[PDB]
RNA sequence: AAUCCGGUUAAGAUUCCGGAACCUGGAUAUGGAUUCUUCACGGUAACGUAACUGAAUGUGGAGACGUCGGCGCGAGCCCUGGGAGGAGUUAUCUUUUCUUCUUAACAGCUUAUCACCCCGGAAUUGGUUUAUCCGGAGAUGGGGUCUUAUGGCUGGAAGAGG
RNA sequence: UAGAACUGGUACGGACAAGGGGAAUCUGACUGUCUAAUUAAAACAUAGCAUUGCGAUGGUCAGAAAGUGAUGUUGACGCAA
RNA sequence: UUUACUUAUUCAAUGAAGCGGAGCUGGAAUUCAUUUUCCACGUUCUAGCAUUCAAGGUCCCAUUCGGGGCUGAUCCGGGUU
């Protein structure tokens, strides 16, 4: 019950992931794949910005 | 044509150091004796350096500057490789198989990984290994 | 066996109602509780809930759309149009 | 079309199917092409994208859907990516890839 | 569950039993018993079909 | 004598409207810099049901430009979108369905809904189950907006109004025959107190103006001026004409 | 409330300055099927709960209560 | 947010008495754990361990929930067997007929559908429900992880009640 | 659950419990609702069909008045008559 | 005549957040002397992220661990739109 969550410890509470205890590690899986990703390709939207915009 | 070569760095997406940045530092396709899968043993960091910012003072610069490293076997499935490289031949010749059981030599390679993370993050080469994957 | 001869669904309603009405919720009735094509998995697992409301059961998309199909006629060619006219604006 | 090329890489060279078996052979370096379908998520897409800019393998995205793409390579389920680990008799390596 | 066990005693294999499951589905035997001698007549074809 | 039915109901004791299972106002975003001269990506979180609406909602979720939060606005669902799509709000945004643009940023022909009337209040026009204005002309003396309402009036507004691309989801709603009074039951006491429907010739002349007599029988003339005092205007209003219409359909 | 298990743990909680009363307690309960023999149950009251341990051997019972601290109350049976 | 059993009265008790708990609030000392790899380790993983800094601010979950149908599972009642006590019947018959044989909150270890992880790869399509669903977006299979409403054992506790 | 003998002053859902049925016409389609203390109906309601008003500095209505309110957490597949 | 007015009046919205005018870089644009004009003027495969008067650059304090100023983020007018 959700007072009860406050009597007992933190290990009960939480599994130890980063994003433990309030999403799950699927979820977790894909928020790193995502993140990982779209932030290499951002790389790849400063490239075509230095090709393109120099050689117009 | 083979892409996850001993200098890779990859970054962790279950366990524990999920959200982490380690590099190979030695892979094994074929497994081991244990582990009866391509895992490969790696090497990351597990709390980031802090943005320190020119007004630091030098001793509250060197507390930001701590970097607390890990070892680890890891699944080639739980690993992203990526473009990124990291030189590793300094500790190359610590972490093992041998490294592992009697942890007691884990911390020894503690010691060594956390020495060789400092001295590429002073003269800050690898910029991007050592900053926090914001997800 | 088919064990109506015509009327199917409908004959949850029984004897009632009049005979074009039930068959007006028949034609309805057999779109509504169909099971369509996801448009991202490709399993046939679309179901509704709840009118508007298009989830599918795996995949967890949940696509709006027409009341008693998926995409009704009247919509289905709105985008055909907004097909046509993301066009001129480049080629 | 690309059909007629496939079924004649799936009835005289070797292949595998499915997302995990594309990135064990791509890891291994043993993948010639992965061929992605059309309906697949975007962030597989981009992943198996992303380990064809590392492993220096083609990607032909095929145009329509995972049910399409499994009819046409001569099974019933449906298949979102294809991985040909060595073409036959077929030359699909080396036209237009 | 006799299939079950019938197929996990290696007495009958897994094609015989998709076939014998999805008739047991439907009527097709009226008792256990009945459903064991059919299991005998189609071994027993399947023996004179080798 | 007695005050008559549609007298009763605007006082507002019983008549109000049942709003407990509604989510809130289905407004769009209040118009501020970062749309109408750029564009703003949220997400559509959750499309959810609302209780008394035809059409279903969409839980579209937005960064705060100014402070950091998440301020999560409720759209009314245009129909084809998905959870997880993209949302692109603004002046400059592209036309694709479900987002949303000044009417100054679309050609003539474009099928839009939930539009204003104003611009900046929030969505007024044609947000019912299943309908849709076509934006029919531009017209650059005084940046208007010619639209084609769904009665089919036509109506000038202006193009800085707002708007987002695409029928409304929920439509084809009212084909279904709705066969026992159980569903207009279940129907109306999730929108308001008016049924049933007791016709004003069964009551007595206390009741309604349409009541009493030894027939039910309408009495006079049941088409009712325009100027009538409130009380009188029991039956048809102001009617032009009458009758079972004739004739083909899209008119002059 | 708890059982505890461990002897050592019990002779560090007989020193443990708040336990102020304990006592022993006797049954009689049968091994396997064969033969009924005597059981002990030493009580600690702690200021919260009550530490108890379950003893089947008088050989480890009869020097155990030797080994009790002399400043206890013992309420003996 | 947090409690139960047994007893007590001419009349009160989940309120009194005895035994046994729990929660909130506020004080605080002692161990344990952490540290010269200054703010923990193990496991491929799912996650686990008595503990294992963390503000402003943001997000997420719980509180949170329709009715109907069968299906599974537990609890209490019911039926019933063996044995150990008491009462009744008996002209004859009846290993007979009735009655007692109980166990609380709370605590420790353990225990489940569903969900998930790894290895592996499927059409001679295969798993499986009472109800036809599920599978290359990776089944069947081998080995695991978790929730603990529930059950068992042990403590409370046979020193109580019968 | 089905069958078989054998037997009973042809009795056997033995007490209890527990449909009368058919041929038609008038009438309202139906389930529903009401005159609580004389009317339960063929009346009211209903789905269905149709009509009328109105694109919000609006349509219907309220308020003694208001910097007021009901439909309206509304938009013509809508509200109202 | 109704046109052109904002300050009255009336409506609407926002925890009154970027309004008006000008300039900058690009660029359509053709020069009929030099610019006569007008547009833009940080984000689009992905259900990730975005917060500590901001990092950097520059000037100070009196160097302590730190703190201040300008720019990064163009000026002008104070009519929220």
């Amino acid at each position: 019950r959700p007072r009860q969550y406050a009597t007992v410890s933190k290990t009960h509470k939480t599994v130890s992931r980063a994003y433990g205890g309030s999403r799950c590690a699927n979820c977790v899986k894909e928020r790193i794949i995502r993140a990982f990703l779209i932030e290499e390709q951002k790389i790849v939207k400063k490239v075509v910005k230095e090709q393109t915009e120099a050689a117009k | 044509a083979k892409f996850l070569k001993a200098g890779k760095v990859a970054v962790v997406v279950r366990g524990r150091y999920a959200g982490k940045k380690v590099v190979i530092v030695k892979p094994h396709d074929e497994g081991s004796k244990s582990h009866p899968f391509g895992h490969a043993l790696v090497a990351g960091i597990e709390r980031y350096p802090l943005k320190v910012t020119k007004k630091h003072g030098a001793k509250k610069v060197a507390k930001r500057t701590k970097i607390k490293p890990f070892i680890k076997v890891v699944n080639y499935n739980h690993l992203l490789p990526t473009r990124y490289t990291l030189d590793v031949e300094a500790f190359k010749s610590v972490v093992s198989t041998e490294t592992f059981e009697q942890p007691s030599q884990r911390e020894e390679a503690k010691k060594v990984v956390k020495k060789a993370f400092e001295e590429r993050h002073q003269a800050g080469k690898n910029q991007w290994f050592f900053s926090k994957l914001r997800f | 066996a088919k064990r109506t001869k015509k009327v199917g669904i409908t004959g949850k309603y029984g004897v009632r109602y009049g005979s074009s009405l039930r068959r007006q919720v028949k034609k309805l009735e057999i779109q509504q509780h169909a099971r369509y094509d996801c448009s991202f998995c490709g399993k046939k697992t679309v179901k509704r809930g709840a009118a508007g409301i298009w989830t599918c059961s795996c995949c967890k998309k949940t696509v709006a759309g027409g009341a008693y199909t998926v995409s009704t006629a009247a919509a289905a060619t709105v985008r055909s149009t907004i097909r046509r006219l993301r066009e001129m604006v480049e080629a | 079309s690309i059909n007629q090329k496939l079924a004649l890489v799936i009835k005289s060279g070797k292949y595998t199917l499915g997302y995990k078996s594309t990135v064990k052979s791509l890891r291994q370096g043993k993948s010639k092409l992965i061929i992605i379908a059309a309906n697949t998520p975007v962030l597989r897409k981009s992943e198996l994208e992303y380990y064809a800019m590392l492993s220096k393998t083609k990607v032909y995205y095929f145009q329509g859907g995972n049910n399409e793409l499994g009819t046409a390579v001569g099974k019933l389920f449906r298949v979102g990516v294809v991985s040909i680990l060595e073409a036959g008799d077929s030359d699909i390596l080396t036209t237009l890839a | 569950r006799l299939l079950a066990k019938y197929r996990d005693a290696g007495k009958i294999d897994k094609h015989l039993y998709h076939v014998l499951y999805k008739e047991s589905k439907g009527n097709a035997f009226k008792h256990k018993r009945a459903l064991v001698e059919h299991i005998i007549q189609a071994k027993a074809d399947a023996q004179r079909e080798k | 004598g007695r005050v008559i039915r549609n007298q009763r109901k605007g006082a507002g004791s019983i008549f109000t409207s049942h709003t407990r299972l509604r989510q809130g106002a289905a407004k769009l975003r209040t118009l501020d810099y970062a749309e109408r001269h750029g564009y703003i990506r949220g997400i559509v979180k959750q499309i959810v049901h609302d209780s008394g609406r035809g059409a279903p909602l969409a839980k579209v979720v937005f960064r705060d430009p100014y402070k950091y939060r998440l301020r999560e606005e409720i759209f009314i669902a245009n129909e084809g979108v998905h959870t997880g799509q993209f949302i692109y709000a603004g002046k400059k945004a592209s036309l694709n369905v479900g987002n949303v643009l000044p009417l100054g940023s679309v050609p003539e022909g474009t099928i839009v809904s939930n539009v204003e009337e104003k611009p900046g209040d929030r969505g007024a026009l044609a947000r019912a189950s299943g309908n849709y204005v076509i934006i029919i002309g531009h017209n650059p003396d005084e940046n208007k907006t010619r639209v084609r309402l769904p009665s089919g009036a036509k109506k000038v507004i202006s193009s800085d109004a707002r708007g987002v691309i695409g029928v409304i989801a929920g439509g084809g709603r009212v084909d279904k025959p709705l066969l026992k009074a159980g569903r207009a039951f279940h129907k109306y006491r999730l929108k308001r107190n008016s049924w049933p429907k007791t016709r004003g010739v069964a009551m007595n002349p206390v009741d309604h103006p349409h009541g009493g007599g030894n027939h039910q029988h309408i009495g006079k003339a049941s088409t009712i001026s325009r100027g009538a005092v409130s009380g009188q205007k029991a039956g048809l209003i102001a009617a032009r004409r009458t009758g079972l219409l004739r004739g083909s359909q899209k008119t002059q | 409330a708890r059982e505890i298990t461990d002897i050592k743990q019990f002779l560090e909680l007989t020193r443990r300055a708040d336990v102020k009363t304990a006592t022993v307690k006797i049954n009689k309960k049968l091994n396997k099927a064969g033969k009924p023999f005597r059981q002990t149950k030493f009580k600690v009251r702690g200021s919260s709960s009550l530490y108890t341990l379950v003893i089947n051997d008088a050989g480890k019972a009869k020097k155990l209560i030797q080994s009790l601290p002399p400043t206890l109350k013992v309420n003996r049976l």
